[PDB]
């Protein structure tokens, strides 16, 4: 792996957040 | 109230750029010259540094780049620097640059080493926003900070520790810590762990797992847009007037600045302009663990995946020629813009009803809701 698993959020955005 | 938080933000703000501009005008430099977000950054370093010395100076002659290697008497630096700010200290400013460079960084590179070697997962990257921020930060400074980056702190201090005033620290990290997070549990469990004076791998362990549980059930992280002096500088220099005509680092503020900077950069023979101008503007909203299909839709073009990116750093190494060097002028533009939030959102959609504005909206008026079903190109910028 070594990568990302989550996404932070930086904006106020209608997102499913990615996990 | 529009009055302080807006208009004493943009005092700070001239300082910076006022500064810039007096700091340009002594190494001589060129307008050209003075937008090489090269240049403005060893001079923002030269600052800090000084403040808690010399640096890398690009210059322009015909056809070729020559960098100068040039020291500054680092009171002189500090004599300067108050002197745009009304001879205040202003540390918020200094803050400031403290977080362009930490989302610069945040942006560049991966901090794996360090996760490992502290005994976190090397794929907890969206929870390290600002491991690169010096404790000197300030206040505001530390509530930009990914929970994943308050970990690797106490995790370190306690690892050596359990291998007299550092307490209060201790258990004010960890309510920082709480204030992260915004759920039951997760806020209760972080009372359970700074219960212990010498908290040893039953906190070690405990926290990590929380910090895996921000994974999920995210905590609240302000996000920053932090611009390079050179950027402010050239605005202070265009006659705006910030602290008169307010500014924002969360609002449509800094991205209409961004619409009209001449930001230039050196840029290595195979590098990938295109690619750069994107690095770059991954830093300037703190956009490095964002969503890649967001960023994308709000940038206005493709946002490619740090493997996908042709680059090495926004920085030159003394090891590297001039000969084969070149610049090339930063695109910073974006489609629309968005309110940088702090929440992690919870309940699978997020910011329900939260949109984007266009760059005419200046107000928060009409927001606008993107639809994602869409020939994409990931999620994950790590």
């Amino acid at each position: 792996s070594s990568g990302q698993i989550s996404i932070q959020p930086t904006f106020s955005v209608q997102r499913n957040l990615p996990f | 109230n529009a009055t302080e938080i807006r208009a004493s933000v943009g005092k700070m703000i001239d300082g910076i750029g006022r500064f810039y501009i007096q700091m340009c005008t002594e190494l001589k430099l060129s307008d050209y010259e003075g937008r090489l977000i090269q240049n403005s950054l060893t001079i923002e370093r030269m600052v800090l540094s000084a403040f808690d010395t010399g640096g890398p100076i690009y210059r322009r002659v015909d056809g070729k780049w020559r960098r100068e290697l040039i020291l500054y008497d680092k009171e002189e630096i500090r004599r300067i620097w108050r002197q745009a700010n009304n001879g205040d200290d202003a540390t918020a400013g200094l803050t400031h640059m403290m977080i362009w460079h930490s989302n610069l960084n945040d942006a560049t590179y991966q901090r794996t080493r360090a996760l490992v070697r502290t005994g976190m997962d090397p794929r907890m990257c969206s929870l390290m926003q600002g491991s690169t921020l010096p404790r000197r930060s300030g206040a505001a400074g530390a509530a930009v900070k990914g929970v994943g980056t308050m970990v690797m702190e106490l995790i370190r201090m306690i690892k050596r520790g359990i291998n007299r005033r550092t307490r209060i620290a201790y258990e004010r990290m960890c309510n920082i810590l709480k204030g992260k997070f915004q759920t039951a549990a997760q806020r209760t469990m972080v009372d359970q762990v700074r219960e212990s004076r010498n908290p040893g791998n039953a906190e070690f362990e405990d926290l990590i797992f929380l910090a895996r549980s921000a994974l999920i059930l995210r905590g609240s992280v302000a996000h920053k847009s932090c611009l390079p002096a050179c950027v402010y500088g050239s605005a202070v220099a265009s006659g705006y007037d910030f602290e008169r005509e307010g500014y924002s680092l969360v609002g449509i503020d800094p991205f209409r600045l961004l619409q009209n900077s001449q930001v230039y950069s050196l840029i290595r023979p195979n590098e990938n302009p295109a690619h750069k101008s994107q690095l770059v503007w991954m830093a300037c909203h703190s956009a490095a663990f964002e969503d890649l299909r967001v960023s994308s839709f709000i940038r206005g073009t493709k946002v490619v995946p740090r493997g996908k990116l042709s680059t090495r750093g926004v920085q030159i190494a003394s090891n590297e020629n001039m000969e084969t060097m070149e610049s090339s002028t930063l695109e910073l533009r974006s489609r629309y813009w968005a309110i940088r939030t702090r929440s992690g959102g919870n309940t699978d959609v997020s910011f329900q009803g939260r949109g984007v504005f266009e760059l005419s909206d200046e107000k928060a008026t009409s927001p606008i809701v993107p639809s994602f079903d869409m020939s994409n190109e990931g999620s994950y910028f790590f």
